């Protein structure tokens, strides 16, 4: 079975790296220097490095040449045991369902629990249920 | 191919049968490639929102399903290369899942993630 290798990357750039690798593979698949990589895993929970699937280290080492994003993680290629080939894909509970409970960061109701009522298909705004905390304009000037 | 690769990161959805992740423009124009005759997705947006759901996490660069343990584990070996996911949360209504079994399409839950 193929092996899974690990490569460091910048913090906050994982989907961009994935799409760039996809574009590079698609553009250099019909040439004399194809890429032998099988796939790459970029879990959402992790942030700072990405995974890659290959047999040998030389494959990925020569497949990540020229890219300016993975330059940092180019002089070292760590190998993980075979037991870690299934925990990476695990996800602990996406996270968008009506009639659920969610919390807020901005606004005034910071660090408070609230409840979803309706979701707009436009993916621009979502309703929310919360009890008001204002003073009803009796204290403030 | 260049038609399955997502164009813009923003406004991206994913299917529930084969977990095909692409852009909304590609879904509206091209639609689901791995399952089109049995889904009838091209030529409309209501069906896109009815079946596909944006509640999904994880991205994998599938390129050789015939030879890949990830493909075997996810049961996506018989699909075309593309950008798939590992967990899509959702379930089709009780109006579209019925005909898949009648037409010989086994509806399986791709939400491999655990709950609590
Ligand atoms: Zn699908």
């Amino acid at each position: 079975d193929p092996n899974l290798w690990t490569v460091k990357c910048k913090i906050g750039e994982e989907r961009a790296t994935a799409i760039s690798l996809m574009r590079k593979f698609i553009a250099y698949q019909f040439t004399d220097t194809p890429l032998q990589i099988k796939s790459v895993v970029a879990p959402e929970h992790v942030k700072g490095y990405i995974y890659v699937e290959a047999y040998k280290q030389t494959h990925v080492k020569q497949a990540i040449e020229g890219v300016g994003n993975l330059r940092l993680g180019y002089w070292n290629q760590q190998m993980v045991p075979i037991k870690e080939m299934t925990d990476v894909l695990k996800v602990v509970k996406a996270n968008l369902k009506p009639k659920s409970w969610v919390r807020l960061k901005r606004g005034i109701y910071k660090d408070d629990i609230a409840q979803v009522d309706y979701v707009e298909p436009s993916q621009n705004t979502i309703s929310l249920k919360m009890i008001p905390r204002i003073d009803y304009d009796r204290i403030k000037a | 191919a260049l038609e399955t690769v997502p164009k813009d990161l923003r406004h991206l959805r994913a299917c529930l049968l084969c977990s095909l992740v692409k852009t909304i423009d590609q879904f509206e124009y091209d639609g689901c490639d791995n399952c089109d005759a049995y889904l009838q997705m091209k030529g409309n947006r209501e069906m896109v929102y009815d079946c596909t759901s944006s509640s999904f996490d994880g991205i994998i660069a599938m390129m050789s399903p015939e030879d890949s343990w990830v493909s075997k584990w996810q049961r996506v070996s018989n699909f075309k290369p593309g950008v798939y996911a590992v967990s899509v949360t959702g379930r089709l209504p009780q109006g579209i899942v019925r005909e898949l079994k009648s037409r010989g399409v086994a509806y399986k839950s791709r939400d491999t993630a655990i709950k609590t």
